């Protein structure tokens, strides 16, 4: 096997030293390219805004002390060495609610004779990405992956994107790469945009580990389904039976008991909803706004036929009198109330649905990041 | 019907079938390229081109 | 032994466990690998997840490794660590959470002849794809995906050892059933590279879910509460109980939507059989509610044309109540 | 490169990390600490916790490390990982789990004339008393103490950072604005720095990052505030319905049922600390009584109204009281009346007065300006 | 000078800890373990998972760790770390997680005569499936099942330990410093290894040492909490058949409101049962049972009102007075029954029911 | 320092850390182990564990370990890694789930002379002794037993540092508090084993719970509960609303229950007080019921006749159609001993402990 | 009265107290047998052995 004598040559003869990066003098940079393959989207749970998402990391730097001719020994065009006797460039997601920075499995790299070094490693990352509830459920959440090397400064290492070839020219990967026969949909989250950009900040100095960013960005937006269907559907009707309870005889002393008791079941709907949320309070959920919206109104509703029964009820120390009073105000009360609440339900309920993403990461760039119409 | 069952950019290979058509299916990993062909056209995931023919021998 | 301390002494004087195991590195190493399930540890609807407790089988030859038993006191087979010879780092292709390669070291055997049986255990924690469309009554069939993640078809070759994974040690899951499982090895090429296969073994299990929690816990008292609402429509609208029945019955089934929703998986992928039903319960309140109001303001507006309402009324409740719960 | 691999090995030929630095027996070792706060990622009062993910700046000068940039192609600094360098213990000691160390190594940086900075990540889950009387309205002082666990002021003398231009020191959490997300529940008014000794331990001293935050309550002012007000507007209201109705004990413990419900609601989000009692849990249980106290003065209306000659015969000073305030049945429901119209009034006052005097109490909670730190 | 350190320098030189202790082939290194449980932590049936603090103590023999006391001052056990030692990797099999391994690595205590006695504590999320058919008034039978990881039975005889020439065919309980779970007690407790007879003498899967666990949950919180509750509460239906049937006789929401009540209690019970599929639990039969009886306490109530308010009231009250003792016998009897055979459910005298043996020391 | 940097390399150069440092093999370590509670992080019920943060401390003398401060320069302290010197294995007996030994190394201080001062800190999920009798106005008394593992008495020997715990840096819990904590050492013989002893230290915090939280969002709505229960039978049966007010009370009380289990430890060694006055309330509630159902079924009776029942219901109005007047008399007699009952029953259940 | 409060296998040692009472308990641990002797006798966990004497000398 020429592979023991490669490897030996390599490591070992040559002093190979895996905690000096790989430059010719002191002064060069080492081109150190980026991509990402999404596995899956496990989950973007709301209450600790943690996106757990299985990677690829795929890396791509050139070492000159990793070469070789070919033809001197066999001809062994691929070769495959264990992290921890080669020299890797660490990069760690910043931004992440667990301890976990690095790749979960630390797999084998692939070295060619010229020195060219491929590194896929996958790994499990939760990130920290705030969230934005104000058209919940209909909403789209703009949360990313941000990448940094902290181990060299932008002045030795950069952090650059993988360039492939289609018909002779070089394009950089500007998304991130979705297998679409592997990719399984999320079961609550629909992946519309998924650009790829390199951050350089002029505020800060090249002499610095926080000069250069990679950040992979994953605009996503919810499926609306369980949601209208276990949440708004059954408010709705309920709020429709506390409108038309106007349109109950005051006779039968019950109305109040079909008030109070949709006001009741809207405080269990809120009890239901106030564990599907954060407890953010940058805006208002859209579920939150309708639900006191509708609660208010209802409670309108209670107060107000409470005002019929007791108009009902007067006596001169003529009945009848009272009794058409009490159901002309009635009548009114439910003219007056039930379009407001039809009208406010649908307005809400559109202006929600009407939360489409603007189809256009970087509202101030052109380029919508696509993989169907690369750049260059 | 006689079109091409190969896969990616191998040998040329067909085989017999009794649908009226034959597909050719691209689609791109995280390592490279992949070509699929056979017989009839099914549907696909989102971002998979594919190529419907009817004629004999029109996926290469 | 002082013999087996002497094969384990000059084995592993010139062995390096970075370089695989071959002739020539033209040549490839074939490795016969095999599953073995033992558990379903859970299923996982709304993440999409199945956990499972297996010990993954995998056989091949090293060539550095052969001695003759008789030159060594008739010896023929050893246990040496993971860590000291060479591994194929098989990985799950469609890993959730769990870890790709195997953490578990598991001293291997190792034959006189150079073959080398190792089976380590793992916890997969495989990505499946949840179908809620006939939930509870449902069907699962999703896989597990195995392959070398940095060696190639021309240089690691891996073949299952049998056309179907081993279940001789199954454990029953207990709301799970194994109506099939088989493993299929595929050839992917590509535009690159016309003769550099790739291959990867998938491991497909066929799961019923046993359909008796859910029955007796979510779907018994969505029939429950809907022959209530039908009957309402039988009491004289004298009694000052109509509302408070109708209405009554629709608090307990808004109590039963949130133990539902609690309780049944929050996937949104599609709506299964319990939203259905769910909906078609929550939709016969709504209505019996609107027309027995209606039917209060006939009475008070009569008695006659009102009692044949709730008779007709109640006749045709209680027939869709009956045909909704057939055919759902 | 060969000169950079050259200089690692003249460095490191009798170089332990195990040794503290010292010229002379005796010596101190002047660490700075600093820290940015990448973002405050959730201060749960369940467990009494406060999880952030910082960067933990410091800057000591090691001696051994120094060389002469001229001889060696013209090279001034190195990136040495950090198990290869002699590191303070510089660890967060009220961390309410058992991680102490930093969670990430990154590389040390060392100059040619000896000074050593390291700049490594950690994710810390420090604990903080949390004053819950004002909760949610409150603002949380949820100190964060570092010191060397191993050195003590006889080996070690811990000092503050120094900023990016360094000629005067940080004495606050300086916050990189390029890579920080604010919480959405919580804002970082003050944020100082400070060191503490201790009179009684003369060997002891450490530099204390503080974080004087006060929530931003509109989730609970909403879900809870919001439904509790309907509540009382039903109990207000249930005295104004007619006792002929006799509807009045379904409107008063349906709203006392839903008040239950929201106590279900918020016993999830209510920390369990016995020190005091938050502003939210007095104002529901005040609404609560308050609605028993309707309960009961609905029933003693009733009582009241349904009262007949036949079984009750009126005594002369309810007489003479209740028919006073307005400036035979008849005159039970008259009394009926007139007591049901007294106790809205005296409701409505009592309402009123507990509510704006409960959220004028809970609204007087600022934090102040100096943090006394 | 200490002389442990010239006795640690002279047999752990050419020592390897990869190496099988026997002296020739044909020898079986013979393991001989006892387990010893200090604290039941545990047992969630969510997860059908068993927790517990277990102090498991394996005994073998080392002819590589032998030497002369005579030599060495006259000392004769000496104290080496278990990193350092060949270990037989006996772990515990049947594990939710994949802690198969001991949580503390202890010093093992080495002999004159090469004897091991080796003391890791450890704590196992063993597995075992939960009998929901009584619950809460159930007994579970959860095992823990110990084989060695690597070595097959032609290199390793595992055995239980033999203390004054009798095996310890049970797990030990330290009588006086041992508290129970609170929520569970412990009945039975045997020993036995047990052979896979399915599979050849090869393997690494054919011998094994199992130590049972029988233990019956104490259903105390339960009753007060969960059983005596909703048998209080929903005994009500049977008192709508006092209240007149009439406008303000008000039974439909007595009846309606035990119902949901009813439902408010399957919410809680719901957290509790596991998610097993295989049986229905006897608590969750009772409520199914007693939400039918206040099904048929409504759906008599409308007749009650339809015929009070139609016919005359005399006959509405016949049949109310007819069909009140029928509802009342069978909720009664229901109740009864239910209750009755949740508590005769005793752990069978026996811990094998074929074995005339005890199993207790 | 280029002295301690020589003084490490001759310390560390013959020295073995699998060997106890005797002098001879019949001589004990001399180990003087002491602990400093820092915090209570969490005492769960259900699962009868006590965990806190604390810090072991324990010093000892390793003779091979010495130099000659004069030689070296002048160190008289140094700060050697704890993996690389040989350490006591002290092990929580007691642990429940947490780790037996410690895990954090946290570098000891050594002296010239061979003394160590090793201080590493650890999270102690020790197993613990609940009684739930008195919940929530319970005190707890389980304890933390340290012994070394492997070695006895006659080998290694541990002395507790102090004879109470240190204290000194404990901060406040804010939901428990300390009465008195204290440290006690254990000789063990064993039937064996006539001059084999051995040692351990076990130390036992005695905790009391603040019962604040418990009392304002678990016992005042019952105490309101029960109140109201008892106050249908001053509303007149003239309206057909006693029944909603007692099952909708009744339903809220439920809703309570709800809330209360999700709150109170499930834990099921005893009933505590909370759950004997949670059941005291279910019954008062339900008997209610009863009772209000039996006083409406007389009130709307009619002629069958009024029998004994007027020769006392029309004497008792004396000492303060018709079925409607004894119905009142009824309920005002069930609403006064009903309120006795009640108030009666709540000074009870919590009378002692209070007391 | 006396009794012995040695423990285990002990060199023999004696007490005395106000009651007229010894014991001798006996149980088993992981690591051998314990005997535990005093005067009177008070109530014992399950599996544990008492030897409740009344006379002079006889927890032995
Ligand atoms: C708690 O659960 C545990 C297990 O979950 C219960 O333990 C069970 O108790 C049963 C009652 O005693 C046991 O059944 C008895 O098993 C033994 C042994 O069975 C094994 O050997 C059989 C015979 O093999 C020989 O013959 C074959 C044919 O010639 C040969 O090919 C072979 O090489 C052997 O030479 C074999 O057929 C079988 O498959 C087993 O491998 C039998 O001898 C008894 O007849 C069984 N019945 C009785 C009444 O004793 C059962 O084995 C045992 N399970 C385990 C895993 O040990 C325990 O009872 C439960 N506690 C309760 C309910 O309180
Ligand atoms: C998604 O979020 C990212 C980052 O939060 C946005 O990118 C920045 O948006 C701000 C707001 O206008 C710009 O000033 C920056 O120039 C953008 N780029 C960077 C690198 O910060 C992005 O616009 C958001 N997209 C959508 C559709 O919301
Ligand atoms: C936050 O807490 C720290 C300490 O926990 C407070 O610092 C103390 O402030 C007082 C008042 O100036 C000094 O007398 C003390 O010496 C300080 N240190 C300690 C340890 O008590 C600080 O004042 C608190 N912040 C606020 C806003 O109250
Ligand atoms: C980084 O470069 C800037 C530019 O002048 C300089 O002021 C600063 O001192 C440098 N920092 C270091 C650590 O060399």
């Amino acid at each position: 096997n020429e592979e023991e004598r490669l490897i030996n040559d390599l490591l070992i003869v040559n002093k190979y030293n895996k905690h000096v990066r790989p430059v010719k003098h002191n002064n060069e940079v080492v081109n150190i390219a980026l991509s990402l393959t999404l596995s899956n989207l496990i989950s973007l749970k709301e209450t600790d805004e943690t996106l757990t998402s299985n990677v690829w990391m795929d890396h791509a730097w050139y070492d000159h002390r990793l070469t070789w001719n070919a033809s001197e020994y066999s001809d062994i065009s691929i070769l495959r060495l264990p992290p921890e006797l080669v020299w890797i460039p660490d990069i760690v997601l910043q931004n992440n609610n667990d301890g976990q920075y690095h790749v979960a499995y630390f797999c084998n790299v692939l070295v060619r004779p010229n020195g060219y070094v491929t590194w896929l490693p996958p790994a499990i990352f939760r990130s920290s990405c705030p969230i934005n509830v104000l058209y919940f459920p209909f909403d789209w959440q703009n949360c990313s992956l941000k990448f940094t090397a902290l181990n060299y400064d932008a002045n030795e290492i950069t952090m650059d994107l993988m360039t492939d070839t289609i018909d002779g020219k070089d394009y950089p990967i500007e998304w991130i790469i979705i297998d679409p026969e592997a990719f399984t949909e999320n079961g609550e989250w629909e992946i519309i945009h998924k650009p790829a950009k390199k951050n350089i900040y002029p505020d800060k100095f090249p002499n610095g580990t926080n000069y250069q960013d990679v950040t992979f960005y994953l605009i996503i937006r919810r499926k609306p389904l369980f949601y209208v269907i276990n949440f708004i559907t059954p408010c709705v009707l309920i709020s429709f039976l506390a409108s038309l309870a106007f349109y109950l005889p005051a006779e039968s002393g019950e109305k109040m008991s079909t008030a109070i008791s949709v006001l009741l079941a809207q405080a269990v709907f809120l009890l239901l909803t106030s564990q599907r949320l954060p407890e953010t309070a940058l805006a208002v959920p859209l579920i939150g706004k309708y639900l006191m919206f509708i609660m208010s109104l209802v409670t309108g509703v209670i107060v107000n036929c409470g005002i019929v029964l007791n108009f009902h009820f007067r006596t001169p120390s003529e009945v009848g009198n009272w009794n058409l009073v009490g159901q002309t105000i009635d009548r009114l009360s439910m003219f007056i109330i039930t379009p407001v609440m039809v009208l406010g339900t649908i307005f809400i309920f559109v202006m929600g649905n009407f939360n489409h993403p603007p189809a256009k990461p970087f509202e101030g760039d052109p380029f919508d990041y696509s993989s169907d119409h690369p750049r260059c | 019907m006689i079109c091409y069952n190969q896969q990616s950019s191998q040998p040329p290979t067909t085989k017999t079938c009794s649908e009226t058509s034959c597909y050719k299916k691209t689609w791109r990993d995280h390592r490279g390229t992949i070509i699929e062909r056979g017989c009839g056209c099914p549907k696909v995931k989102p971002g998979i081109k594919l190529h419907c023919c009817r004629t004999d021998k029109c996926n290469n | 032994s002082e013999h087996e301390t002497r094969l384990v002494a000059n084995l592993l004087e010139n062995y390096n466990k970075v370089i695989r195991p071959v002739e020539h590195h033209t040549h490839f190493v074939d490795i016969t690998v095999g599953l073995q399930l033992i558990q379903l540890i859970s299923v996982d609807e709304v993440n999409q997840i199945v956990e499972t407790n297996v010990r993954l089988r995998q056989q091949w030859i090293d060539v550095r490794l052969r001695w003759n038993p008789a030159d060594y006191g008739g010896i023929k087979k050893i246990r040496l660590p993971s860590d000291d010879v060479w591994l194929p780092d098989l990985v799950l292709y469609n890993n959730a959470d769990g870890d790709f390669a195997i953490v578990h070291m598991t001293k291997l055997l190792l034959d006189y002849t150079g073959k080398i049986m190792w089976t380590p255990p793992a916890i997969f924690k495989s990505y499946c794809e949840i179908i809620v469309t006939h939930f509870p009554f449902d069907q699962q069939n999703c896989t597990m995906k195995l392959g070398i993640w940095t060696y190639d078809g021309t240089k690691v070759s891996i073949s299952p050892e049998s056309d179907r994974p081993d279940l001789s040690t199954f454990m029953e899951s207990g709301e799970w059933v194994m109506k099939d499982y088989r493993g299929w090895k595929h050839w992917v090429y590509y535009t690159c590279c016309p003769d550099t296969p790739y291959l990867d073994i998938t491991y497909h299990f066929i799961m019923q879910r046993i359909p008796l929690y859910f029955v007796v816990n979510v779907i018994i008292p969505c029939l429950l509460f809907s022959f209530l609402t039908g009957l309402v429509f039988y009491l004289p609208t004298d009694s000052g109980e109509k509302m408070t029945l109708s209405i009554s019955v629709l608090l307990s089934l808004t109590v039963f939507l949130l133990v539902i929703v609690e309780l049944i998986p929050s996937t949104s992928s599609a709506v299964p059989l319990i939203g259905k039903y769910m909906l078609f319960t929550m939709i016969f309140v709504i209505s019996s509610i609107i027309i027995t109001v209606v039917v209060i303001n006939t009475h008070h507006r009569w008695k006659y044309v009102a009692m044949v309402i709730d008779h007709i009324l109640l006749c045709v409740f209680m027939l869709i109540c009956i045909i909704g719960t057939v055919s759902v | 490169s060969v000169m950079e691999d050259t200089l690692l090995s003249v460095l490191f030929e009798t170089y332990n990390p195990k040794v503290r630095p010292a010229q002379t027996v005796g010596d101190k070792v002047t660490v700075r600490v600093g820290l940015t706060l990448t973002n405050l990622l959730i201060l749960n009062e369940k467990i009494e916790e406060m999880t952030t993910n910082v960067f933990l700046n410091l800057a000591w000068t090691d001696y051994r490390l120094q060389w002469d940039p001229a001889a060696y192609e013209g090279i001034k600094d190195l990136r040495i990982p950090s198990s290869d360098v002699w590191q303070p213990d510089i660890v967060l000691m009220n961390n309410n789990d058992g991680s102490f160390e930093i969670t990430l190594h990154v590389n040390v940086l060392v100059q040619h004339t000896g000074a050593v900075s390291w700049q490594p990540s950690a994710i810390y889950r420090s604990s903080c008393t949390i004053k819950v009387m004002y909760f949610p309205f409150d603002w949380q002082n949820c100190t964060m103490v570092f010191k060397s666990y191993t050195y003590d002021t006889s080996e070690v003398t811990l000092q503050h950072a120094l900023d990016a231009k360094g000629e005067r020191e940080v004495k606050e959490i300086v916050i990189n604005k390029d890579a920080f997300t604010e919480n959405g529940q919580w804002s970082i008014e003050h944020k100082p720095s400070r060191k503490n000794w201790r009179s009684d331990d003369p060997s002891y001293e450490d530099v204390t990052f503080y974080l004087i935050i006060q929530r931003k309550p509109l989730f609970y002012i909403v879900y809870t505030i919001i439904p509790c007000i309907l509540i009382s507007i039903l109990a207000i209201l249930v005295f104004y319905l007619p006792p002929d109705a006799g509807e009045k004990m379904s409107l008063s413990i349906s709203a006392l049922l839903a008040v239950t419900v929201f106590l279900l609601l918020l016993a999830d989000k209510v920390p369990e600390t016995s020190l005091s009692v938050p502003i939210i849990i007095r104002y529901l249980m005040f609404i609560m009584i308050l609605v028993a106290f309707s309960v009961i003065l609905s029933v003693v209306v009733l009582n009241l109204h349904h009262r007949s000659p036949n079984t009750h015969t009126m005594p002369n000073w309810i007489r003479q009281i209740f028919i006073t305030l307005p400036p035979l049945k008849k005159d039970w429901q008259y009394v009926a009346m007139v007591a049901d119209r007294l106790f809205l009034y005296v409701f409505f006052v009592i309402c009123s007065i507990g509510t704006f005097s409960i959220f004028l109490d809970a609204s007087h909670n600022v934090p102040p300006d100096n943090p006394f730190a | 000078e200490n002389e442990e350190g010239r006795l640690i320098e002279k047999l752990l030189g050419d020592y390897d800890k990869r190496i099988i202790p026997a002296k020739t082939l044909d020898h079986i290194i013979d393991v001989t373990l006892k387990l010893t449980l200090t604290n039941l932590i545990s047992l969630n049936e969510k997860e059908e998972a068993l927790t517990t603090n277990v102090w498991i103590e394996i005994q073998w023999n080392d002819y590589r760790l032998s030497w002369n006391t005579s030599e060495y001052e006259g000392i004769d056990l000496v104290r080496i770390p278990s990193e350092l030692l060949w270990l037989p990797d006996v772990v515990l099999e049947n594990n939710v997680d994949g802690q198969f391994e001991v949580a503390y690595y202890a010093n093992v205590l080495v002999y004159n005569d090469g004897s091991m006695y080796w003391l890791p504590p450890a704590i196992y999320r063993s597995t075992c499936p939960i009998a929901v058919t009584y619950f809460p008034f159930d007994w579970q039978n959860c095992s823990l099942v110990f084989r060695s990881q690597t070595y097959n039975a032609h290199e390793v005889n595992l055995q239980l330990s033999a203390e004054e020439g009798e095996a310890v065919e049970w797990i030990h309980i330290d009588p006086e410093d041992f508290t129970e779970n609170g929520e569970w007690t412990i009945r039975h407790r045997p020993a036995k290894k047990n052979y896979n007879w399915q599979l050849t003498k090869d393997d690494t899967d054919f011998q094994e040492i199992i130590f049972f666990l029988i233990i019956q949950r104490k259903p105390l919180f339960y009753i007060i909490n969960i059983i005596a509750p909703c048998v209080l509460i929903s005994s009500l239906v049977v008192l709508v058949y006092f209240l007149p049937a009439q406008a303000g006789g008000q039974k439909c929401t007595l009846s309606i409101s035990v119902l949901l009540a009813q439902t408010i209690f399957l919410f809680l019970i719901a957290q509790k049962v596991p998610e097993t599929s295989l049986n229905v639990p006897l608590i969750g039969k009772y409520l199914i049972f007693v939400m039918f009886v206040s099904m048929l306490i409504v759906m008599n109530c409308v007749i009650v009102l339809n015929v009070s308010l139609r016919n005359w009231v005399l006959i509405g009250k016949v049949i109310d007075k007819a069909c009140f003792w029928i509802a009342l016998l069978l909720f009664s009897i229901g109740t009864l029954a239910i209750f009755l055979t949740g508590h005769f459910n005793q752990v069978p005298e026996f811990p094998f029911p074929g074995d005339p043996r005890k199993y207790v020391p």
